[PDB]
């Protein structure tokens, strides 16, 4: 539908649209007019991936100068394959608009897992494993040695490539994984480096948050494609969460005896080799003393591993050190590898700076700094160069490489802590050691460099007061979209009352309080009573799950569930989760009744989305605080109060809402389509903890449903089924939640966008 | 159940629930920061059960 | 701490968690208890290799390789001296075959003849024992000096956020029930319409607070 949004006309792939919509349209308009960043808040209930691409689509239309590329970026391959797949209905619905005057390269690119054919690394179940045998049957060492003989191992899918696919670029073909890889199989190809080289001619690229943000995957887009790119995250309340773990790093017992018998054997093949052979030994010391490492990397498309840890602008161009000589630097890893195996061996929880190890290191075995830096270059370098074949095997001293360039990089703003056991574990030998980051900032640094407007955007995120706060980020829009109805379309109850008026919560921290888990599970039979077609039930870990639906069972409870719904009870398998899933999604369309209670960190709210009648009443259990995790949390607690300026209570307060609100918000899709969304326990109704769940949620929490009882809540889920069942037709959202074409270019709807949309 | 699970698997994992490949990047233990999530020691009697 | 087990009297690493090995001239292993053993029966005789230990050349240190040991104790003994900083050099170049002659230095002293190695340490020990080798045991006692002062700065200053976090809260918890008893002796022994003192303690409040 021919939008106008005030510059510029815009065809929405749809004959329809919502207010909430135009005001998004509005507000993006804005972003990127002015150079600037932007963080906005659409709720789940619009098209915003529709909207989204459509008005990207329409600047790169519109103004082939200011924006080059679109950078999308979601976060699981099955958001991958949805915003593809939109992509794909806006070129159809633009191709029937015009006809073949498209030309635009839609793109999704993941990894080796997605984008392999060869029957041989295909069966490999891992991601390691399959990169590992690439890595046989690809190289710039095997791929010449089957450049002048026959027999030896290759592709035939990167010769191919090689050999004719790096002069076609894809001609305006929107490319899902599943048809890239047909593509791959068709004329015969790496369909892997064929979307790599391929990066280059796009318009619209969508990969994961990893390729972008960790520093040592993401070296595949340049400067010059970023100066005038837009990245659009999608999904994005954890982009510290994704920091973190995109920097910190850990070390076991169990990498440090793998890492000696890495040791061992790298001893025994330089000793082989000096057997071998000595030219290449002299042309890396001319590459060492000559160059800063780059004679060989022009021609690097699968001799490339994991790349520097370090960030973009912290890297250096001198020359390694005493490290010259394989001997001294096996003796250099020696070295590192047995002082960090003996710091591990302290049997209390030690916390550190790095400037503090990097001194007991000064000290007490002779490594200096700048030899610690440059480890990361060294183990590369001497990777490549005694031609060994499968980099699996060789995964944990490369990760002790990477950790050395971290201890002698960064200060300040990280944190080495030692733990001799974990918190679950007390007293079994597993000490561990993560170098972990609490600079959340220090990782989109350079996409806020380098980049243009980068859009942080998704369904929940509250408060936007507190993403400046953390990110080092100043936007120029900070805007919250109105959830503007003609039907109630959800409603959100604080079930914090007891049926005996026990207070229903969590204080326990995890240790079983019997009356509240038995209120739980009065709660839970009495909502599969009334509820149709599958509960979701979120509780706080999965020892809470375990520990509940344990005394779910003694208790004589659960057996009443099985006899309303279908109990799907989740695990940390990766495979029983899939086939639980599967059978709840088959049990809400064979009739019966589907529960699938899960726990609210994990990946089965993360990507996995229930629409319109997969769940209708998601039970939030609790109150999701970190409880399980160490000192990790209490060190980036002192770092948020010192550097930055927010509170103890104000970030746990925040984390656990945006958890809550991240997992409680999936059940809806559109208008049409209506979620119970119920919170269970009275913490919800403090405040400060329903202060920061989002204002689209807020609107619709009366004060009568603030903190309900289980049977006053159970009513007013009855009456909510009733009122909400009816035949609501497409005729009774014309005036209020849907604009036609007509009803666009009165400017009283004008002023109505104008009252929707908000600011903070 | 290991049939189901290993001989078998989602068929309906065309476009969702296909919960061991919904991360387009799993790595080992080693580069993360929240390793600890399975451990191969700590097995009790009534966790376990 | 849970190495194969202790050589001669073997008891120590495999029940105790809280020992160190000692390395000997030929750089094998020896635990305190045999030192001890040892000494009792010789004072001075290797283990295994029977070295002739010349005056009770045993080093205590924790690592579980004693190659690791061996090359600790010589790159102490030989970074003592040759060191030229990058500052005391003309070029960058220099500096790193200057380390690399080091770490063939320190290979040669691992293995090879210790004759050339003598009297290549002859020469610069001597020629640099003139001026620089003295001046940078100077200033590497400086930084190190310094270091320690600076680790001493931030355990202060961490030390000052805690206890003015701890009287913030304490300051504001007395203070914030002081003012509510003495609006309650207010609202006792006063004469005034009760809305304009309620809000005279609401003031009181937002003040406190804000
Ligand atoms: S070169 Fe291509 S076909 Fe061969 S393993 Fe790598 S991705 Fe698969
Ligand atoms: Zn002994
Ligand atoms: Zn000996």
């Amino acid at each position: 539908m021919k939008l106008n949004v005030d510059g510029l006309l815009v065809y929405f792939p749809y004959d329809y649209i919502y207010p909430e919509q135009f005001s998004y349209m509005r507000e993006l308009k804005r972003t990127l007019d002015a150079k600037g960043h932007g963080v906005l808040e659409m709720p789940s209930g619009t098209g915003k991936t529709v909207s989204l691409l459509a008005l990207i689509m329409a600047y790169q239309r519109a103004y082939p100068l200011e924006v080059t590329k679109l950078i999308y970026c979601s976060r699981t391959v099955p958001e991958i394959e949805k915003v593809i797949e939109e992509l794909r209905k806006l070129l159809n619905f633009y191709e029937k608009q015009e006809g073949e005057k498209l030309p635009f390269l839609g793109l999704a690119l993941s990894s080796r897992k997605n984008l392999c054919i060869h029957p041989e690394v295909t069966p490999l179940r891992f991601g390691k494993d399959v990169d590992g045998k690439c890595h046989s049957l690809t190289a710039s060492y095997v791929r010449a040695q089957y450049q002048h003989d026959t027999s030896l191992p290759h592709c035939r899918f990167y010769e191919e490539f090689d050999a004719h696919g790096r002069e076609v670029p894809l001609p305006a073909g929107i490319y899902n994984l599943d048809d890239l890889k047909a593509l791959g199989r068709r004329q015969g190809w790496c369909p892997y480096f064929l979307a790599r080289y391929s990066i280059l001619h796009a318009n619209v690229v969508v990969y994961s948050y990893h390729y972008l943000l960790d520093p040592k995957i993401a070296d595949l887009v340049s400067k010059e494609l970023a100066r005038k790119a837009v990245v659009v995250f999608d999904e994005a309340h954890n982009i510290d969460n994704v920091c973190i773990d995109s920097m910190s790093v850990n070390l076991t017992r169990r990498t440090l005896d793998r890492c000696q018998g890495n040791l061992e054997t790298l001893q025994k093949t330089v000793l082989r080799i000096k057997e071998t052979d000595e030219q290449r030994l002299r042309d890396e010391y001319r590459r060492l003393v000559e160059g800063x490492x780059x004679x060989x990397x022009x021609x690097x498309x699968x001799x490339x591993x994991x790349x520097x840890x370090x960030x973009x602008x912290x890297x250096x161009x001198x020359v390694p050190g005493s490290i010259r000589t394989a001997e001294h630097f096996l003796g250099f890893l020696r070295r590192l590898l047995e002082y960090v195996k003996w710091r591990l061996r302290v049997q209390h929880v030690v916390q550190e700076s790095p400037p503090a190890f990097l001194s007991g290191l000064a000290q007490r075995v002779c490594i200096q700094r700048k030899p610690l830096r440059f480890c990361a270059e060294r183990l590369r370098s001497l990777l490549h160069t005694l031609e060994i074949t499968d980099l699996a095997d060789f995964s944990p001293l490369t990760l002790l490489a990477n950790f050395a360039t971290l201890v002698s990089t960064y200060a300040k703003g990280f944190t080495i802590i030692i733990e001799p056991f974990d918190d679950r574990t007390p007293t079994i030998a597993n000490p561990i050691l993560h170098f972990s980051c609490m600079d959340a900032s220090l990782a989109i640094k350079p996409v806020f460099e380098r980049f243009q407007s980068v859009i942080i955007t998704s369904g929940t995120l509250s408060p936007l007061d507190i993403y400046p706060k953390i990110l080092d980020f100043h936007p120029v829009t900070m805007a919250t979209f109105t959830m503007t109805l003609a039907r109630v379309c959800l409603c959100p109850m604080i079930i914090g009352r007891g049926n005996d008026q026990v207070a229903i919560s969590s204080k326990f921290e995890t240790r079983e309080d019997i009356a509240v888990i038995r209120n739980y599970g009065n709660l839970l039979l009495e909502m599969s009573a009334v509820v149709p077609d599958g509960i979701v039930a979120f509780f706080t870990s999965y020892q809470y799950m375990e520990s509940t639906v344990a005394s779910w069972y003694e208790q004589g409870i659960l057996e009443n569930i099985q006899r309303n719904k279908l109990l799907f009870i989740e695990t940390q398998d990766g495979a029983e989760t899939s086939v639980a899933l599967e059978k709840y999604q088959e049990a809400c369309e064979n009739g019966r009744g589907a529960i699938l209670l899960s726990v609210a960190r994990g990946k089965v709210s993360e990507g996995i989305d229930f629409v319109h009648h997969y769940g209708r009443a998601v039970i939030m259990f609790g109150v999701p605080y970190v409880y399980t995790q160490s000192r990790i949390l209490k060190a980036r607690l002192e770092y948020l109060r010192d550097q930055f300026q927010i509170r103890e209570n104000d970030f746990l307060t925040f984390d656990a809402m945006r958890h809550a609100a991240q997992c409680v918000g999936r059940a809806i899709r559109g208008k049409t389509d209506y979620g119970l969304m119920v919170f269970a326990d009275k913490r919800f109704a403090r405040g400060d903890k329903r202060g920061k769940l989002p204002r689209w949620i807020q609107e619709h929490l009366t004060d009568a449903n603030l903190n309900l009882t289980v049977d006053e809540g159970v009513q007013v889920a009855k009456y909510f089924l009733r009122q909400m069942a009816q035949p609501f037709h497409r005729e009774d959202q014309l005036g209020l939640s849907l604009l036609s074409l007509e009803q666009l270019e009165s400017e009283e709807t004008l002023k109505r966008i104008e009252q929707i949309a908000q600011q903070l | 159940x290991x049939x189901x699970x290993x001989x078998x698997x989602x068929x309906x994992x065309x476009x969702x629930x296909x919960x061991x490949x919904x991360x387009x990047x799993x790595x080992x233990x080693x580069x993360x920061x929240x390793x600890x999530x399975x451990x191969x020691x700590x097995x009790x009697x009534x966790e376990n059960s | 701490m849970d190495d194969q087990g202790c050589p001669r009297c073997k008891t120590t690493k495999y029940r105790n968690p809280s020992l160190k090995l000692m390395v000997n001239v030929c750089g094998h292993t020896l635990c305190e208890s045999c030192v001890d053993l040892l000494f009792v029966r010789g004072a001075g005789n290797c283990p295994e290799c029977g070295t002739p230990l010349r005056k009770s050349n045993f080093r205590v240190q924790l690592f579980e390789d004693p190659t690791v040991d061996k090359e600790v104790e010589i790159r102490k003994k030989v970074l003592k001296i040759y060191n030229k900083r990058e500052e005391d050099f003309p070029s960058l170049r220099e500096y790193n075959d200057f380390l690399e002659e080091v770490e063939e230095i320190v290979f040669n002293l691992t293995n090879n003849v210790d004759l050339d190695n003598t009297k290549k340490k002859m020469e610069i020990y001597q020629k640099e024992n003139k001026d620089v080798i003295q001046k940078n045991k100077l200033k590497l006692t400086r930084e190190q000096e310094e270091l320690e002062e600076a680790l001493e700065v931030e355990r202060q200053e961490n030390e000052q956020r805690r206890l003015f976090i701890q009287k913030e809260e304490q300051l504001q918890q007395i203070l914030k029930r002081k003012n509510k008893q003495a609006f309650l002796d207010e609202l006792e022994s006063s004469d005034l319409p009760v809305a304009l003192l309620l809000a005279q303690h609401k003031d009181r409040s937002t003040q406190l607070e804000m």
